[PDB]
């Protein structure tokens, strides 16, 4: 019997850039508009039910996060739905404050487009009026209002370079924020089980946990919902423990071996 | 924020059909659990089905008391879901939601929209015949009398009644319409002193937009 | 093919009280499992998923248990607006079935019922017919029980009864009867009675008149 | 390397017309200041006064851009440098990974970057390591036997640094 530790993975092909890192495939993203595409969901990296340290499960499709258990009456994943959904909750918030600042933007972008073409229209008639309706001092006042109209042209030029680039930056800082967020979730569901079993059962150090005793799936709801009777399940485990003064010889096939509840452990493994 | 709304509820006759709209406006993470629900009033909710989005192959599912009766289905480029209904019962009539989870992974429905009507009856729009209702000749007990207002025979609903055209709303009650047949009726109380009447003239507002008559009914002594 | 049987279908607390209301699912559904609260006219609205956990912007009063088959449902401390309509369903599988729902109501000291009769109008006697109206207002609990009676004889037929809601002002329920006769029987019979049985007295409470109005 | 000339092209462009430009409107303000001296009079003065103070507020508003256009500047440097220096500590471990993939077991890691041979490989044999084309099951065999030609284990060597057990032979922890 043994329970394990593990995430989402599927055929999503979205890819993100974080700063560091290009081209990465998520599975769950959104696309902003301007090239701009934040990750929602995390590293899509698909797959004996391994755990969370190699592998995304695409068989948990119920969430983000969560379990697959295993033993005597048998086996299957179970989404962590408290998990995922503040996950989902935090990353939504987040993604709409974005938008809400995008918004301001384009609200900008179009009051500008605006103003533009109103005194281009007012360029127009004094250039006109200037024609068909002390003279020539309201000549060079009226070009001197239309060379600062270009300048203000480069004005808005500028500004719209510098929010394109910040724009940008921030979807690769804010995507990274998120991918470590969800690497933060997992390690927690990880480290909260890990409390829970002590040493009723053995690390397997692939995100699994083997149990020293036979754990039903009542009991595997009670690792899940954080009331694992750890004194109930205590002496036969204590017992399988020692079932199991020098030390024996690590496998020679150049790997480097540690030592273990009694047995070699690969060091590419921790 | 995100914002569901119904629409395409009205009259329609038994046997016939009728197709809902439910429009999705707002950024929405992702609008894929799109379920119907309805509603009859003053009973329970009850699940229609729902359909996937176009990223999970625009699947259904139903249960088994509208199942190939109903057809949900989404717009190709439109972003709203349809719900097909073909000849529609009696028991039908209902108010009829839209909802869906916040973001994937559905785990309860987390957005609804305000809702539409369906009313599945044969029946025609029928003006209501407005009648006073003035206490007993015999001398009434108490400083405190009730009047009343009756409006009987009428469809579709709604209808609104005030009481002095609102400056009266303290100690009024207004009754649900009851189906008399296949004509809707209800009635109005109200209680009040017995000094401010009938020295001072009360006076019953109906309404009935459909039939699109209004009828005042002042009420009169002896 | 999956039932949910939610009870109580109604209850009756004061304010502060604490009130659970218990969802039984048929087959084995896990965690699978939601609450919603409707205010009268208004939409469902999520409160509790994943059988424990609340949703953002719900208060810490609203709380769900269970696991499996057999789930909870708690308010701590109840408030004015808290006494409304509430569902449970499950998504454990289609069809995401819906429980029964239970009406939560003000728990008031008791009122006698506004006892009227209301004797047909000289306007629908024009018109070949003749309605009775009988106002029960302001009275509670809400089991209230009519009985009209024409010429010392109980009467069914014809009769057509109204309640509303618990009202919001005083919390006391309100009540219509609209019997219905034709202008030729009404004028045959002349007294027209109904007779208000509630909690509020052993001896029936009456009113009614005779026909001799006119 | 390029790109980032090219944006640096436009904001130096940037900075050329908007010099132009503004060289244009004082030249114009002069004019206007001395057509108001040489040549509804006093309209047509706080009207110029209105461009003037306008002005002002174009210069404090081509500042502040100038100034976030440095920062943005800098930070994508100090960015761009990062990404390429990563770049190539990418690259170094490829090249590793490749050499790793093809000897197999027929050569020791050395844990220094180095693969050491249990056969001996010529100059022609090293180039099939290098343009991948290592014939792996032909150095096979010798290599099968020298791993092995070299039931408990002996102590490592106590000397303050913790040591782990591979191929049997103590290897230091501070190399992984
Ligand atoms: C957490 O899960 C455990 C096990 O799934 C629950 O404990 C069981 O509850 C059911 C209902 O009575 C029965 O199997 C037993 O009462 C409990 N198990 C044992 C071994 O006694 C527990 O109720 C859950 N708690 C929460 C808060 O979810
Ligand atoms: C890769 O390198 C190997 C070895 O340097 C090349 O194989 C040798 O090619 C020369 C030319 O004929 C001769 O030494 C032998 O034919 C090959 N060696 C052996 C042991 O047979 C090989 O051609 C190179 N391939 C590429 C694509 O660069
Ligand atoms: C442009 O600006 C004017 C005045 O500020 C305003 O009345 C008008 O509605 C604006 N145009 C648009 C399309 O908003
Ligand atoms: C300045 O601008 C004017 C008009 O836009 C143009 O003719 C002139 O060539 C510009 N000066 C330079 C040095 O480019």
């Amino acid at each position: 019997d043994t329970i394990c530790i593990g995430y989402h993975a599927n055929n999503s092909t979205d890819t993100v850039d974080t700063v560091l890192e290009k081209n990465v495939t998520v599975t769950h993203s959104v696309n902003l508009g301007w090239g701009l595409r934040m990750v929602t969901g995390l590293r899509n990296i698909p797959q004996a039910i391994a755990g969370f340290i190699e592998g995304g499960w695409t068989g948990m499709v119920d969430g983000w996060y969560g379990y697959h258990h295993q033993n005597e009456q048998g086996s299957g994943y179970a989404a962590d739905q408290k998990s995922t959904q503040n996950a989902i909750n935090g990353i939504t918030n987040k993604v709409n404050s974005v938008i809400e600042k995008m918004g301001g933007w384009m609200e900008w972008d179009r009051e500008i487009n605006n103003y533009t073409s109103i005194i281009y229209s007012l360029i127009e008639e004094s250039q006109n009026q200037q024609e068909n309706g002390i003279v020539q001092q309201q000549n060079n006042l009226l070009r001197a209002i239309e060379a600062q109209q270009h300048l203000l042209q480069l004005t808005v030029w500028g500004i719209k370079q510098l929010q394109t680039y910040n724009a940008e930056l921030l979807v690769l800082l804010e995507n990274e924020r998120t991918l470590d967020f969800h690497d933060s979730n997992v390690k927690n569901l990880y480290e909260k089980v890990k409390s829970q079993l002590k040493n009723n059962a053995k690390e397997i150090g692939n995100g699994c946990f083997e149990f020293y005793h036979k754990c039903n799936n009542e009991c595997m709801e009670s690792v899940k919902n954080g009331t694992y009777d750890y004194p109930k399940y205590s002496e036969e485990s204590k017992l399988n423990r020692e079932k199991i003064g020098y030390i024996p010889e690590a496998p020679r096939d150049g790997q480097a071996y540690v030592r273990k509840d009694g047995e070699w452990v690969l060091l590419s493994t921790f | 924020e995100v914002k569901l709304v119904e629409s395409g509820g009205g009259l329609v006759q038994p046997g016939g059909s009728l197709r809902l709209s439910c429009g999705t406006s707002g950024f929405t993470l992702t609008d894929d659990y799109m379920t119907w629900v309805r509603q009859p009033p003053g009973k329970a909710l009850e699940w229609l089905g729902f359909i996937r989005d176009r990223a999970n192959g625009y699947t259904t599912e139903y249960s088994a008391s509208v199942k190939g009766r109903f057809t949900i289905s989404r717009d190709n480029s439109q972003s709203i879901v349809y719900l097909q209904m073909n000849t529609l019962r009696v028991e039908d009539s209902a108010t009829y939601y839209c909802a869906r989870p916040k973001g994937y992974f559905p785990y309860a429905m987390d957005y609804w929209g305000q809702g539409t009507s369906v009313i599945v009856s044969s029946a025609k729009t029928t003006a209501p015949s407005v009648y006073p209702l003035a206490p007993v000749c015999g001398d009434t007990t108490g400083s405190s009398v009730t009047l009343g207002c009756l409006v009987k025979g009428y469809f579709p609903e709604p209808v609104t009644l005030t009481w002095n055209s609102g400056s009266l709303s303290s100690g009024v009650h207004t009754f649900p319409a009851v189906l008399q047949s296949d004509l809707y009726t209800l009635s109005s109380s109200v209680t009040v002193t017995s000094s401010t009447w009938p020295s001072q003239s009360i006076t019953c507002n109906v309404a009935h937009p459909a039939s699109s008559t209004k009828v005042d009914k002042k009420i009169e002594p002896r | 093919d999956i039932q949910m049987t939610q009870s109580p279908a109604s209850q009756s607390a004061s304010l502060g009280e604490s009130v659970t209301i218990t969802c039984l699912a048929s087959q084995t559904i896990g965690t699978w499992l939601a609450w919603y609260q409707q205010k009268p006219g208004k939409s469902p609205q999520l409160l509790i998923y994943a059988a424990t956990s609340l949703a953002d912007g719900v208060p810490s009063r609203f709380s769900g248990s269970g696991s499996g088959t057999k789930f909870s449902f708690k308010i701590s401390s109840l408030q004015a607006e808290d006494f409304v309509s509430y569902y449970c369903q499950q998504l454990y599988s289609t069809p995401w079935t819906f429980g029964g729902g239970t009406k939560l109501e003000i728990k008031r000291a008791d009122a006698a019922p506004t006892v009227s009769i209301f004797p047909p109008s000289s306007e629908q006697l024009t018109s070949g017919g003749a309605s009775v109206v009988c106002f029960l207002n302001n009275f509670y609990p809400k089991d209230i029980n009519v009985k009209w009676k024409i010429d010392g004889s109980e009467r069914q037929n014809g009769v057509l009864n109204s309640w509303t809601d618990q009202d919001s002002k005083d919390s006391t329920y309100s009540m219509s009867s609209t019997l219905t006769l034709t202008k030729d029987e009404y004028e045959r019979h002349n007294s027209y009675t109904c007779e208000a049985t509630h909690k509020t007295s052993t001896s029936p409470i009456v009113k009614s008149f005779n026909r001799n109005e006119c």
